[PDB]
RNA sequence: CAGAGGUGAAAUUCUUGGAUUUAUUGAAGACUAACUACUGCGAAAGCAUUUGCCAAGGACGUUUUCAUUAAUCAAGAACGAAACUAUGCCGACUAGGGAUCGGGUGGUGUUUUUUUAAUGACCCACUCGGCACCUUACGAGGAGUAUGGUCGCAAGGCUGAAACUUAAAGGAA
């Protein structure tokens, strides 16, 4: 008999109260019980005596983590989906210069959100740049490329380079001629 | 990559024959908790074979098991903590382990740590009267009262130092006045938590108080009579 | 809606694209409803004044 | 400016309008005089003299209780200092920091602070020599520091 | 009545280990891998691969006498990613389907109490 | 920066995303 | 007991002297995860585990002390691979508003606790000083086409093969 708990601050308290019938519907559909506490700001999920997927309870743990980290409900359920995962990526501990750090992550998110929407769409992922952390949910490959790209952008390679690299790799994979080559003569 | 896709390295020049089944030759053992606990018997283990009972003895006395406190006490309020236990002596398919360490787990800690509050940590090394030198980690999170509108109830650094001092004092006093047996019998049923809380009720009211991690640094000399007493001599069959 | 969104992210800090001082922040809601054909980039009377 | 530190703070005493003592004061002017003299013989700086006399004995402020500022009292009774007390405290601070550095040769922050202190102490010394209240050939150096504090 | 053992699951984004072991952690009973199991070098991290690997380890366990498991799942952790893998999830599912009684799940993850890097 | 298809994909990224309900060729 | 790492797919590499994984450790030199900001500090470069110790500083409470000792500062002295979509009219400046950080006063009930050891958290108004955030009164060449010049640019013929109508082989067909 297993369970997990995680904590939310007050604004997410508001939206969580708003959505709670939905998360209980979904965890009902998978036969997992969940409880919301407004006094301790707490959120618990627990296994039943009729459930048969402790993998799904692990999923639900990561679910509630995402909800408290404030991605909305449709993305919550898309993480409860089978072949998906979310990932916390630390980017606080790279640049000593405060303004340089702030500037570099601003470059990551890109003007008018252009860079963010572009990389998200290419990777089928969903990305939330949270202060000194980055959260990424999606299919496993998508997370892999996202982690590499965000790390280089915290480093000193422009995501503009990375988006072009992803696009070229995308076309190369799309055309099924070269299934065993280096491709380095293609990539920039 | 068992098939033909992967090249031949040095690899399978000549490999030995899977002919033994070490599991054919192994042997089961049963282990038993110390008396501080309630559910005394916990699971099984294996040893290679007693052709060296020297080997059985030395490997087992080296052995260090861990356990879920839920199993070890039959209580799901005790569930959320782990324990480590050390093997000491073997007789009649019976390992009679002795306490080794104590832990929260990453899940409970990560759950516990909020965003808008103040974290508090304090370690201290002590020597129990049993001459077991030991190291205790206790954490504690500050909270707001019910009387609050402040979103964040932070702590002034003088207060934080004051309660580290107080927690170090209480840990020193308690371990010194205790032995290993009473110490475990205390840290299982949540007593130091409450005492720390009632003590620091004055400085800056807290919410979470916990003996996070207990580590053992060096044991005194082994004493089989004493440990046999702690848990709670046989004749053969004159087979011929 | 834009005030709700800025307050949302700012208050749970999610670094955003730096909009100018004048215009309206651009979001998926305005991309999808195609509102600026009817409202504009920003209040040009205020911009000229 | 609150020089060398950019905080614009203001924090000090005011002064009531009246140029007298409150009537409920009933101590001898001469009595407070010998208390001043006795504390000076004990070895307290004029600032501390004023502090003790306005805490312990309800003496509001000596400039009004008696006819003179307290080191004018001490000059009348032959106890002016050799250097003004603020300059003396600066000397003490400089000695402290220099000896600190000498045992601890890496505190660059302290080096910076010592620059600040030497600057201000030069300023004050210049003012005193402008009044000629201190001797004109008088200088600051570590030698004066050692031979005057030790 | 019930014979327990631990099972550590190493769930990379590239590989998969199921590793069943006596409660003390000394004498491991079984250990296979997606790379050991599948023939395509990249399917080695397929949930299908993890399913088969769990099948063989379950076979060994039901042979020797293991019947219930404390399962600890784990990722590469440390400086690199700290998220489990397709193998981990599918392997836990496959164990359940094989009927090995789940004793107790958790995540245990090699986490830095501080990093191992260089700040620029 | 002086590339032409990439910049275009960026500036159209939002449109494609909110009108998919991937194609950018 | 046979692969492991890796990648889009490879490969380099490690691997019966048992790698990767397992449990117990020991050593090694790094960095202080979470708590982490809206804020803290210092002149700036910068600053995060505990704890003494030396040594300095700010804001405040002061009916203490000095009596114009100061301002801005050309000099001089102190300290020290990046870049890659950012930009707000400015100033002798008026009323401010919420929220926060550091003191201080006053009320006031809860938490606290009681001749022993610290009279501390919270709410509240007034208050100075600081990071900020939001409102406000008022002010002294590029475009692009056109070219009877100059200066460069460089053109075709199957290959051979040219003084030879010349081979094999080749190209197209």
């Amino acid at each position: 008999e297993s369970s997990f708990m995680t904590l939310f601050p007050k604004y997410r308290e508001s939206y969580l109260k708003t959505i709670w019938n939905d998360v209980t519907r979904a965890l009902d559909k998978h036969n997992i019980a969940c409880v919301l506490d407004l006094v301790e700001g707490s959120m618990t999920v627990k296994t039943t005596r009729k459930t048969y997927d402790p993998a799904i309870i692990l999923k639900a743990r990561d679910l509630i983590k995402l909800l408290a980290r404030s991605v909305p409900f449709p993305q919550a359920v898309k993480i409860l989906q089978d072949d998906m995962a979310c990932d916390v990526i630390k980017i606080g501990n790279f640049v000593t210069n405060k303004e340089r750090f702030v500037k570099r992550r601003q470059r990551l998110v890109g003007p008018n959100g252009n860079t963010l929407k572009a990389l998200e769409l290419l990777t089928k992922c969903y990305i939330l740049v949270q202060g000194n952390t980055v959260s990424a949910m999606g299919p496993f490959k998508g997370l892999k490329e996202v982690r590499r790209v965000v790390e280089d952008c915290m480093k000193n390679i422009h995501p503009i380079y990375h988006i072009k690299e992803l696009m070229i790799k995308r076309e190369l994979a799309k055309r099924p001629e070269l299934a065993n080559e280096d491709w380095s003569r293609f990539l920039p | 990559a068992v098939g033909k896709n992967k090249r031949l390295s040095k690899g399978k020049k000549g490999q030995k024959k899977r002919v033994v089944d070490p599991f054919t030759r192994k042997e089961w053992f049963d282990i038993k908790a110390p008396s501080t606990f309630e559910n005394r018997n916990v699971g099984k283990t294996l040893v290679n074979k007693s052709t060296g009972l020297k080997s059985a003895s030395d490997a087992l006395k080296g052995r260090v098991v861990e356990v879920c406190l839920a199993d070890l006490q039959g209580s799901e309020d005790h569930s959320f903590r782990k324990i480590k236990l050390r093997v000491d002596e073997v007789q009649g398919k019976n390992l009679l382990t002795n306490f080794h360490g104590m832990d929260f787990t990453t899940d409970k800690l990560r759950s516990m740590v909020r965003k808008w509050q103040t974290l508090i940590e304090a370690n201290v090394t002590v020597k129990t009267s049993d001459d077991y030198v030991l190291r205790i980690f206790a954490i504690a999170f500050t909270r707001k009262q019910a009387n609050q509108v402040k979103r964040h109830s932070y702590a002034q650094s003088s207060h934080i130092r004051a309660i580290r001092k107080v927690i170090s004092e209480i840990l020193t006093k308690e371990v010194q006045g205790s032995t290993l047996a009473q110490l475990t019998s205390k840290l299982i049923p949540e007593v130091i938590n409450k005492e720390i809380e009632n003590a620091t009720k004055d400085i800056f009211p807290l919410q979470n108080i916990h003996v996070r991690k207990v580590k053992l640094l060096k044991q005194p000399k082994f004493d089989v009579g004493a440990l046999m007493a702690l848990h709670g001599e046989e004749k053969g069959k004159k087979v011929t | 809606r834009i005030k709700k969104y800025e307050q949302e992210a700012a208050e749970g800090g999610i670094v955003l694209s730096k909009v100018k001082k004048g215009q309206f922040r651009k979001i998926e809601s305005t991309y999808k409803k195609d509102i600026e054909r009817r409202i504009g980039g920003s209040i040009k009377a205020r911009d000229k004044e | 400016g609150r020089m060398h530190s950019a905080g614009k703070g203001i924090s000090s005493s005011a002064i009531p309008y009246s140029r007298n003592a409150p009537a409920w004061f009933k101590l001898s002017s001469e009595s407070v005089i010998e208390q001043i003299v006795k504390y000076a013989r004990k070895g307290l700086t004029p600032s501390q003299i004023g502090v003790l006399l306005r805490d312990a004995h309800g003496v509001t402020q000596a400039r009004v209780i008696t006819g003179n500022k307290i080191m004018r009292i001490l000059k009348s009774n032959g106890l002016a200092p050799e250097i003004p007390e603020d300059l003396y405290y600066l000397i003490k601070k400089a000695v402290s920091v220099r000896k600190h550095l000498e045992r601890n040769r890496k505190d660059k922050d302290a080096k910076f602070r010592l620059i600040l202190i030497e600057s201000r102490i030069h300023r004050l010394a210049r003012y005193y020599r402008t009044v000629a209240v201190l001797p004109p050939n008088w200088k600051y150096e570590s030698a004066t520091a050692s031979a005057l504090v030790n | 009545s019930q014979v327990f053992g631990v099972a550590r699951i190493y769930a990379s984004f590239n590989d998969t280990f199921v590793h069943v072991t006596d409660l003390s952690g000394k004498e491991t009973i079984a250990r296979v891998t997606g790379g050991m199991k599948v023939k395509a070098d990249r399917d080695e991290s397929s949930p299908y691969a993890a399913m088969l690997a769990a099948q063989d380890v379950a076979a060994k366990c039901k042979e020797v006498g293991i019947t219930a498991v404390h399962v600890k799942i784990r990722a590469t952790g440390g400086t690199r990613t700290k998220t489990p893998g397709p193998g981990g999830q599918a392997a836990l599912r496959a164990l359940a389907r094989s009927g090995l009684r789940i004793g107790r799940i958790e995540d245990v993850t090699p986490v830095p109490s501080d990093s191992t890097r260089k700040k620029g | 920066q002086n590339d032409l298809e990439l910049q275009q994909f960026l500036r159209e990224s939002h449109l494609l995303s909110a009108f998919n309900n991937i194609v950018y060729q």
